[PDB]
RNA sequence: UAUUGGAUAGGAACAGCUGUACUGGGCAGUUACAGCAGUCGUAUGGUAACACAUGCGGCGUUCCGAAAUACCAUGCCUUGAUA
RNA sequence: CCCAUGAACGAGGAAUUCCCAGUAAGUGCGGGUCAUAAGCUUGCGUUGAUUAAGUCCCUGCCCUUUGUACACACCGCCCGU
RNA sequence: CGCAAGACGGACCAGAGCGAAAGCAUUUGCCAAGAAUGUUUUCAUUAAUCAAGAACGAAAGUCGGAGGUUCGAAGACGAUCAGAUACCGUCGUAGUUCCGACCAUAAACGAUGCCGACCGGCGAUGCGGCGGCGUUAUUCCCAUGACCCGCCGGGCAGCUUCCGGGAAACCAAAGUCUUUGGGUUCCGGGGGGAGUAUGGUUGCAAAGCUGAAACUUAAAGGAAUUGACGGAAGGGCACCACC
């Protein structure tokens, strides 16, 4: 008989200050009666929110997972998660007569923030080629792979979790993997596909108003 | 009658060959 | 809720169990653009008004 | 109910999972974050018949109330969500997936970006069913 | 007699492979033997598309495809008529239609 | 300015067998009907008890609220009677 | 032919037949049968519709592939207690 | 949003690869092995096929320990049905998973023994080697990586021929066969009774290997043809069919 959407008090969630939009929408949450804080409520919630909903005319088939950390009094304060890319154009890149390649590191920032990379990465048909299977060999796909891993926790071990985020807005990581893997064996579509947040480090609402300021 | 089953039918037979030849012993 | 109509642009056939529903490509009266397929009982000529009861519904083509 | 948000330049967002299996239609809408839900209307509460919970009509029916429902709390558009049964069964978004998409936007909501997130099973576990599947 | 040259399936020197399920049926078929299909199919085909694109936020959305591969088992590949019955001489053609 | 509210109106699934109609034919179920098995009351015979006989009649059943029901399979078998 | 007698039957269960234009259906009249003679059959006009211009869903028919242990050819052949 | 445990290795994945066969697919490392190739290296007949004998041998099943989420013999119920101890559905025990022993069979199939010789084309494909316009990356050019055009060897296969064979179907082998002979192992003798009985042997068991006879019977069978038939597909048709 009572009605539940009296005690909604909505938030406009704000997405971290390296991006070109601020404001990604509104989330509710219950009004704090008792018990039960609003400021404990909607402290460990994932926002999955595309790179054209962030950057000015960019590419929608990149997503990043976006938690918030804080409550400023009408304003959450998200910091960054995770990145995903979507079903379509994984799906759409995943071809029969090619080789996929896939690789994954383990490896932190200069601050304790601990990710998982995965890359993916398909053998590209030359520009005259009649040939039709186009595919490479083990010794080949090893050493790619190899690459893979070495540029992956190269550039992500030299800088913090800012410039981290600032190399995947741009794909910087897997330019540098599509280009220096030529001369192994020619690939098409290389994508840091997956990252992926293992452990974090003690909460600091300082450095967090650096990405909020 | 399918081969597999005059098979298994026949397996059993033997059992009961077998089961009722030990009393004999 | 309303009551719309459709004229008829283009028969598509003869669909049913027994060969009695009239497929056939009608067109909206509030929007001259959207078209949808309908199923039709009876006598059908290409050219003629139907009142639509539901106007969602889109029928199976083939 | 309440919403301070002026109507000038804001479309104001939420989540809609529509879970279109082969008995069923779920019309599940959120908000952006997924965990505080507003509305979820199933193909079976619009019919009295088990056999029709998956049918087309029930599907827009959900879809009509979930608009109705979604304009009074006031969230004008919708990031949609499609799915299937998923795991090791049918990856095939079911018969009244179509029916609750297209009677969406035609009762006054705004759609934005769509994925397909049936979930996929890299390397399942064994079928129901038996190595010689459903003898029908 | 001996209806096909190769034994309707696609091994020629291995002795075992993996064997997959149907999708209707779950029949456990060898993957070399299955009748497979991969349909990118559009979300919503075209009846849906004018009254999705005109109910858009963005400007010039193209709608997400459904990638899907589709395992069928002999059985079931006829009765859903995928696969047909052919004459003797036409039973050889491998170029599928277009 | 009609929500309601009993009741009779009125629909339903439930069976004790032959017969006809479903079939080229047979056994199954299935439906509609009539006769009589059961059945209730009745006059007599009989008895301390009394449970049956006789001959004469009456005879569905439970549901209590609507009913627009997909009603699939509409099952299997087929002279020794002459090549 | 006359007068008297004034029975069931309130639109017919399951099932089921014929039919698409001067057609169905109603109402008469001829011919054959015929010493006597039309609830029949075969012809003719008269009044004159409803619904359909379709499909293979039932029942069956004709082609082409296909499968078969059937050839008195599915009303076939055949298994076991 | 997490967390937990146990299975599995999607799409890429192919008439592609490897292995004696059974079989084998997530990354990285370690261990020992093998084919082909290349070679003006080495020994110099050391080889081929093989009763007895030996190693490996899917799945199911058996034994002892750990594990159990999915699936699921047996079992319980709900449907269907003339009955349905089946098909359909909801649960489920052994099993399915790992370790250490067992058993030794499958339509274990290419229903096709191995080693060697000869006998038509054509385009691909995998691995190694060789040669050659050019494109492309390493830019700082060569050797190399990725393409392009041929060559040689070994390999999984295709298409195509009146080679030739075959009962045909079909087969570059199933050919080189009354113009019958390269070497060699296994093995068949009309259909049943029957892989049965009985002996022997193997195994914890289940069962494996070797294995008859009395008696019964004029056919059982292989390939192709035509017709009929189908609860087979495609295309038409009929108010003695439907709407």
């Amino acid at each position: 008989v009572v009605d539940p959407f009296s005690k909604k008090d909505w938030y406009d969630v704000k997405a971290p200050a390296m991006f070109n939009i601020r404001n990604i929408g509104k989330t509710l949450v219950t009004r704090t009666q008792g018990t039960k804080i609003a400021s404990d409520g909607l402290k460990g919630r994932v926002f999955e929110v595309s790179l054209a909903d962030l950057q000015n005319d960019e590419v929608a088939f990149r997503k990043f997972k976006l938690i918030t950390e804080d409550v400023q009094g009408k304003n959450c304060l998200t910091n960054f998660h995770g990145m995903d890319l979507t079903r379509d154009k994984m799906c759409s890149m995943v071809k029969k007569w090619q080789t996929m390649i896939e690789a994954h590191v383990d490896v932190k920032t200069t601050d304790g923030y601990l990710l998982r990379l995965f890359c993916v990465g398909f053998t590209k048909k030359r520009n005259n080629q009649i040939r039709k299977t186009s595919y490479a060999q083990h010794q080949q796909v090893r050493q790619i792979r190899k690459k893979m891993m070495e540029i992956m926790t190269r550039e992500v071990q030299t800088n913090d979790l800012k410039e981290v985020v600032n190399k995947l807005i741009p794909d910087s990581i897997g330019k540098d993997i599509e280009k220096a893997c030529q001369s192994i064996y020619p690939l098409h579509d290389v994508f840091v596909r997956k990252v992926k947040m293992l452990k974090k480090p003690k909460f600091e609402l300082g450095k967090l108003m650096e990405l909020h300021g | 009658m399918r081969a597999k089953w005059r098979k298994k039918r026949m397996r059993r037979l033997k059992r009961k060959r077998r089961k009722m030849r030990q009393r004999s012993k | 809720q309303p009551i719309k109509l459709a004229r008829v642009t283009k028969v598509l056939g003869r669909t049913g169990s027994q060969g009695q529903c009239t497929q056939v490509r009608v067109e909206f009266m509030d929007d001259t653009s959207r078209s949808i397929i309908r199923n039709v009982k009876g006598p059908v000529r290409e050219g003629d008004v139907l009142t639509l009861l539901e106007s969602e519904r889109e029928a199976r083509r083939l | 109910s309440l919403g301070p948000q002026v109507a000038e330049g804001e479309n104001v967002f939420g989540v809609c999972h529509i879970f279109a299996s082969f008995n069923d239609t779920f019309v599940h809408v959120t908000d952006l974050s997924g965990k505080e839900t507003i509305c979820r209307v199933t193909g079976g509460m619009k019919v009295k018949a088990d056999r029709d919970e998956s049918s087309p009509y029930a599907a827009m029916l959900a879809a009509q109330d979930v608009a109705q429902r979604c304009k009074e709390l006031g969230i004008t558009a919708l990031h949609i969500k499609l799915r299937a049964t998923g795991g090791n069964r049918t990856k095939t978004p079911g018969p009244g997936a179509q029916s609750a998409l297209r009677a969406l936007a035609r009762s006054g909501m705004k759609i934005g970006r769509i994925e397909d997130v049936t979930p996929i099973p890299s390397d399942s576990t064994r079928r129901k069913g038996g190595r010689r599947g459903r003898r029908l | 007699t001996k209806k096909r040259r190769n034994n309707g399936r696609a091994k020629k020197g291995r002795g075992h492979v993996q064997p997959i399920r149907c999708t209707n049926c779950a029949c456990c078929v060898p993957k070399d033997k299955a009748i497979k299909k991969f349909v990118i199919r559009n979300i919503v085909e075209a009846a849906a598309v004018r009254d999705i694109s005109e109910v858009s936020v963005f400007d010039a959305y193209v709608l997400p495809k459904l990638y899907v591969k589709l395992h069928y088992c002999v059985s079931c590949a006829i009765h859903s008529k995928v696969v047909r019955n052919r004459s003797r001489e036409a039973r050889k053609d491998r170029t599928p239609p277009p």
